[PDB]
Formats: C-alpha cells, structure tokens, sequence
C-alpha cells in the first residue's frame, strides 16, 4: 500500500528576463555612473571634458568604446575603484542569479503512516479508499 | 492533571508532584523574511589577498 | 541560438545608416567580440550616434554569459 | 594597463612597446582570469549557505526595554491572567505597563494578529508554542533561537496538601521515566512538520540595499579624490 | 548502567558495554581523542560544555532519558520544605540565568554546522609561484632575445 | 503492459531549460532598433542646425 | 599578420589586448568565431 497525492505548479524563474530585484536594481547606480562623470569631469578640468560618461559606460559594461584615460591622477585613483566597484556587482549578481536557480522549494509532503498530518485527522486534510475492499 | 505550571506562589498552599514536561517562558517572534549578510563576503581576503 | 543571429543580423541597417549620415565584415567581428567576452582588437564604428547600439549590446552580453554560468553552476551539481 | 584586465574591463589602454614586453602582461591575464572565476565561486558557495540570524535575541535586548528610537516600536502579545504575568510583573514593571494595551483573547487569535502584522512578537508557555511551530501550513520562522528559556521549570500534578498519596505517584511517574513509554507517547504529543530541518533561506534581494558598504567605500574615494586635488596645490609652492 | 539494565531490549547492548566501561568522565574524554574509544555515553549538561572547550569532538542530536540534577537529602529530615522553595526561587528572579552565563556558556568556539562556506585562502603559494618564477626567468629570456637582436 | 511509458521521474530536478520565450531581455534591443533612428534624427538635425 | 597568429590567439584565450590586427581572409575570421566561442 501507499498514499497519493497531487504535485504543485513551482516556477521557473523566466519571468526574471534581467528584472531579478528590479525594486532595487536601481537607477541609482545610474546616478552614480553620473556623478562619477561629473567628478572626473572637475577633476580634469581645474588640475576628454564631454566624454566622461563615455569613458564610465565602457568601464560598466565591458565595452571598448573609443576613449582617453584621464590625464590627472586623482581621476585615476576614483576610476580603479569604480572598475572595482563594477567587478564586485556583476560578481554579486551572477551568484544571485545562480541562487535562484540551485535553490528547491519547500511543501515536503506526507511520508507514510506515521505523520501528523494523517495519524491526528483534521478538516484541511481528506482520506479515502474504495468501499467494502481490503483496505 | 493537565497543564499547570510550577512556580512558588502556588506552593505555599498545594503539593505538587515531580516535573513532569520540560518548559518554560519563551516567546514567538513573527515569520519574517529572509535576509543575507549585511556586507558583501569581504571577510579576510584582506588579510592576505 | 538561432534567435541570436538573427537579432546579431539585424544591426547592419544602422551601420549603412551612419555612414550614410566598416559592415561589409567588420560589423560581425566586432559583435562576436564582446558577447562572446573577449578583447579582440576590433575598431569601433564611426561617429556618435553608432555608439548607442553597441551599448544596448553589451548590456545584452552581460545578462548574457552571467545567465549561462548560472544555469550551468546549477545543472551540475543536480 | 595592469588594472583593467585584472578586474575585467576593456579600458582603452595602450600596450607597452616591443614584442619582449608582452609576456608578462599574458602572464598577469592568465592570473587574473584565474582570480574572478575563483572569487565568483567562493561567493556563490557563500550565499546559499548563510543562515538568517535571529534579529530579537533574550529579553535583556533594548527592543525588548523601553521602545523609544523605533519607526512603530515593538508591540509584546500575552494572556493576561496565567502564570506569564505573575512572572514578569516581579521582574520587569514597566514592560507589563506598557503591554498592558495590547492584550490577546486566545492562542489561535495570537497567531491571527501575528499573521496579519498587528502582533510583532508573543510570549506565552514554551511546550505550546514548540506544538504550535510544528502544526503551521506553513513552515515560516518560528521562535527566538532554538530552545532557549527564561525561567525554566515543569509541568505536574496538584495534589491536596500533606497527602500520603504523593509519594507513590512520585514513584510512578519516575518508573515511565525508567521505560521510556513518553517516547512511546510521542505519538501524540509533540511531533510535526518543519521543526527547522531544513535551515534553509530563499531570498529575493529587495535587501540588497545593505551593499552600503561598498557605496561607503565609493564615497570615502570621493573623499579622496578632493583631498590629492588639495595636495595639487604644492606646485604653487614648488 | 541502571537505565541500561533495567530495559530488556537493550540487554544485548548492555553484554556489549561491560568489556570496555571507565571509571571517571576524564578518563573516557582523553581516551575519544586518542582514538580508542569511538563513542562515549554521557549527560548533555556535560558534554555541551566539552564540546565548546575541547574543540575536535561533536554530540549528536537527540535525548533519551530526560530529567534534571536534584539536590540529594537525608528522608524527612527537616530543610525538605524549605530548599524545594528557594530552588524555584532562584528560578524565578534569574540567578540560575546569571549562574549558567556566568559558568556554562561563557565559552563557544563554532557550531559545528558543517559550513565550508568559508575562507582559509590563508596560503596563496602555487598560484602565486608562476608570476615569482615569470619575473625572473623574464629577464633572462629577454637577454636571450636582445643577444638575438644584436646578432640579427 | 506496466513499464512501457513515463513523462520524467519526479525527482524534483530544476535544473533544466525552459529557456523557451526569451521576450523581456530582447525588448531591449527590439526597442532599440526602432528608438535609435528616432535619436540619430534628432542628433542630425542638431548637427544640420549646430 | 603571418607570424603575429599565437599573439593573436593566445590573446583571444586569456583576454588579454595585444596590439595586433584581424585577419584579412573570412576563412580564417569564421574560425575565429568559433574559437573565441570555445
């Protein structure tokens, strides 16, 4: 003898195309990449003007687009650390993005004779078997 | 017999029996959710790396 | 993989068009190059306005290869 | 040159001269695409092994004291006539005194304002409420660490005063200690479903705002990048 | 070995425990880490405390025979009115909570939750070794191809 | 008669595609292709003024 | 572009820049592909 029961739905996570946490996968960082223009910007300017944020774009999203390093220093120690800053969110995001998908779910259903669920009855559980039979 | 707890405001007037469940004051707290680290894994790769 | 030639494809328009106001073969090996995460030594197409696609590109490369780990992290250890 | 390709990024960035040089740039790329896929892994065997901790932990917790400094402070549920209340009134006045305005009329009627966020935390009997974690639909989180109790005691049996009839069930008691016939009476009594066996936790990362510390690490730069501009005012005197 | 010998379905369990019985607790403790003991029976009040000092042993879960250390007196003798008060006394206005932080669980090294979800990337030595050994075989292979370049 | 058909052993294995529609990471490029003649109108009549 | 062709692939494999130029050919540029794609 054994029990039957009914599987569930669970998901996939293809509803997630590229939205994860689009909450807080904020434009935020957007206003950064802005500002971090604008402050190389004055750092260059009072010591390749425009074109700043055409430089910060290529070091987000590893595109070579043509461009020159900033020629002061200070630019270049705020530019090692927003490479760093861009290594450290596309590391976190791709292991959040794995943990979506190596993660099970939870529902672990009756197993045999000697569960609560079915040994103490209740009303949000129902049992039957086929009348007048071995069971 | 049933639950009845143990404690010395009570004792004074009845006997009781040996302990007979383990328990005590606990308290329940909401089902909230879940939550990582407060920091990204920057512990001690600056030690050495 | 058949959806990404023919939206990889689909970029020669713009390419005529900003010359018009180079995609002949040096428009396909420039976007093999970063989706496929790689510095090859590729010139970048001409003007300001060639710039926005590329951009769009790499946004969809990023997602790209950042998915494909993913999944294969998770079927591998199942 | 030696930044760009160790933290993956196609700066524009002119390679240095003669074919001598570039050997040990193809030494540093071997070392940095070494790095990221390692770093990359180490972080992803991290985040799917860290438990949530417990944000309320023991009485003795200033959430727990006099709630001042809280966006809607901390509201304490209990049964207002028992053996919980003659316990906190001797120890602790005006925590009663200021949960004395939110009273419950039940234990299911707990759980109810504890699911529709009118309850933040209830503090009743421990053996109730290790039955009542364990007989939930779901198997959401439960009670403040593990076990852990304030003032531990028993349950037994009242009995008239000075009787004779204490001392034999005093033995009696003890001889289904002595057989193990409670673990036979297990059956009924306190088992369930999810009493933490899995300590697992899936997160959507809407709390991934706590990347403050590297946005504190962005900031502290932009402190610096204005303090070297202020030591560029040293050619003025040089 | 009173609860042991009282069960009669454990007894072939108990035949099996007179052959290798101590005599003390630290004898037994000493003798898990010399590998000639591989399990030891004991209360949990003790060796939740020997797990948090001795720090290479490890409990394993569940409980059998549950009761408490009781204060052992002399039958009917008189202070047996007044010690079952002050007992719950002491447990009611938190003295045994400050006795057992005090002395209990003061001390907690990890527990033992088997994550190896952590670093220990305390050597870095053969990942290191090819870029020490790069930059000095570098040199001289660059005097190898600028004698090339001075011969051709 | 007994074992000759099956669909998956429910072994509960999500990891597996299902990467069939790939619609809302496309619609970025797909809106592209279309906003980005619009834009370099726009920057082309800047350039014919200025 | 004759004997620059390891400085080109080892370049490809370990994304490394080196100053160096595509091949003119398109039977070599569809290996390419490929090559970066393994």
């Amino acid at each position: 003898l054994t029990i039957l029961v009914k599987k569930e739905i669970p998901r996939s996570t293809l509803d997630s195309f590229m939205q994860p946490f689009q909450s807080t996968l904020w434009l935020l960082v957007g206003l950064s990449v802005h500002v971090v223009a604008v402050m190389l910007y004055l750092l260059d300017r009072f010591s390749t003007l425009s074109s700043a944020m055409w430089f910060s774009w290529g070091v987000l999203l590893n595109s070579g687009i043509g461009e020159g390093a900033p020629r002061s220093f200070s630019a270049r120690i705020l530019g090692m650390v927003w490479a760093g800053f861009a290594m450290i969110i596309v590391a976190s995001y791709t292991a959040n993005l794995a943990a979506f998908l190596v993660l099970d779910r939870p529902e672990e259903r009756i197993t045999g004779i000697n569960d609560p669920r079915l040994r103490n009855p209740s009303d949000k559980f129902i049992y039957a078997t086929v009348k007048q039979s071995s069971v | 017999v049933g639950s009845l707890t143990i404690n010395e405001e009570r004792s004074e007037v009845v006997d009781f029996s040996v302990p007979f469940i383990e328990t005590g004051i606990s308290v329940m707290v909401s089902r909230s959710n879940g939550t990582v680290s407060p920091s990204a894994f920057l512990e001690p790769f600056s030690a050495c790396v | 993989w058949v959806m990404m030639f023919v939206m990889l494809l689909i970029v020669s328009a713009v390419a005529v068009f900003v010359f018009e106001y180079v995609t002949i073969g040096k428009a396909i090996w420039l976007l093999w190059g970063l989706v496929f995460n790689n510095s090859v030594p590729v010139q970048n197409p001409k003007g300001t306005t060639s710039k926005i696609m590329v951009s769009v590109w790499a946004f969809f490369a990023v997602i790209f290869l950042a998915s494909y780990t993913a999944n294969l992290a998770a079927f591998m250890i199942q | 040159l030696l930044w760009g390709l160790v933290f993956n990024n196609s700066v524009p960035v002119q390679n240095p001269k003669g074919t001598t040089s570039k050997i040990m740039v193809s030494v540093w790329a071997f070392f940095a695409v070494i790095f990221l896929a390692s770093y990359t892994a180490n972080l992803a065997a991290f985040m799917i092994q860290e438990e949530y901790v417990d944000q309320v932990s023991g009485l003795s917790d200033k959430k727990f004291q006099r709630p001042n400094d809280f966006s809607p402070p901390f509201r304490f549920g209990t049964v207002p006539n028992g053996s919980t209340e003659r316990n906190i009134r001797n120890n602790y006045a005006e925590m009663h005194a200021y949960m004395g305005k939110f009273n419950q009329r039940g234990v299911d009627d707990a759980l109810l304002s504890l699911k529709t966020g009118k309850l933040d935390a209830f503090i009743y009997d421990a053996a109730v409420l290790n039955y009542m974690a364990g007989r939930d639909e779901g198997c959401k989180l439960v009670t403040i660490g593990s076990g852990k109790v304030f003032a531990s005691t028993g349950y037994g049996i009242a009995i008239q005063k000075d009787s004779g009839w204490k001392r034999q069930v005093d033995l009696a008691i003890l001889q289904l200690f002595g057989d193990g016939e409670m673990e036979e009476l297990e059956a009924l009594w306190l088992t369930g479903i999810c009493h933490n066996e899995k300590n697992e936790v899936m997160s959507s990362q809407l709390d991934i705002d706590n990347m403050a510390g590297v946005f504190y690490m962005l900031g502290a730069a932009m402190a610096l990048s204005l303090i070297t501009f202020i030591s560029e005012h040293l050619f003025y005197w040089q | 070995d009173i609860y042991f010998r009282r069960q009669v379905e454990l007894s072939t369990m108990y035949r099996h425990m007179e052959k290798h019985n101590y005599e003390s607790a630290a004898e037994a403790i000493q003798a898990v880490r010399d590998n000639k003991l591989h399990a030891f029976i004991w209360d949990s009040a003790v060796l939740e405390f020997e797990a948090s000092q001795k720090c290479d042993l490890v409990t394993t879960g569940e409980l059998f025979f549950r009761s408490g250390f009781g204060i052992g007196m002399r039958k009917d003798s008189p202070w047996k009115q007044q010690v079952s008060l002050s007992i719950l006394k002491s447990h009611e206005n938190g003295f045994m909570e400050d006795l057992d932080k005090t002395w209990v669980r003061y001390q907690e090294c990890d527990s033992r939750s088997n994550a190896p979800a952590t670093l220990t990337c305390e050597n870095m030595a053969g990942v290191f070794m090819l870029v020490a050994g790069g930059i000095v075989a570098g040199i001289f292979l660059i005097f190898i191809e600028i004698a090339y370049k001075s011969r051709a």
